[PDB]
């Protein structure tokens, strides 16, 4: 019955904008960080590892390395939303969103990046 | 999955 939701499965966005992906979670009353994991993953590639309120960006993959974070100040409101920065070509593709919260569920979104003069 | 320091895969899993 956990259901991790996405308002929105497919982006659009330029080549340099920047772009929140929203992915939304079941947060009954007060969030408890004790029990919130987070993955982010575009085709084998790790974006977010969020454990309980701790990251190493030791392991985010090198090319959204400055470029991605979790806006954390959503994730009370249960949006765990990843915001990626000076969008680039790469960036590209099928993202997909985690979330262990007692139960576990993840949804796909599709970004695609326009060239800047397509 | 679910260290944080190490590196994931898909589905919790540790590639």
């Amino acid at each position: 019955a956990f259901t991790v939701t996405v308002p929105k499965d497919l982006y659009v966005v330029e080549y340099g904008s920047n772009m929140t992906i929203e992915c939304k979670f079941p947060v009954e009353k007060q969030l408890d960080l004790a029990a919130l994991i987070v993955y982010w993953e575009m085709e084998d590639k790790n974006i977010i590892q969020f454990v309980h309120g701790e990251e190493d960006l030791k392991v985010q993959h090198s090319s959204y390395r400055q470029r991605a974070r979790l806006l954390k100040d959503q994730l009370s409101l249960g949006n765990a939303a990843l915001q990626i920065t000076d969008v680039k070509l790469q960036d590209a593709g099928v993202y997909r969103c985690m979330i262990s919260y007692g139960g576990a569920d993840y949804k796909r979104i599709t970004v695609k990046v326009n060239a800047a003069y397509a | 999955f679910a260290n944080p320091h190490l590196s994931w895969s898909w589905x919790x899993r540790c590639g």
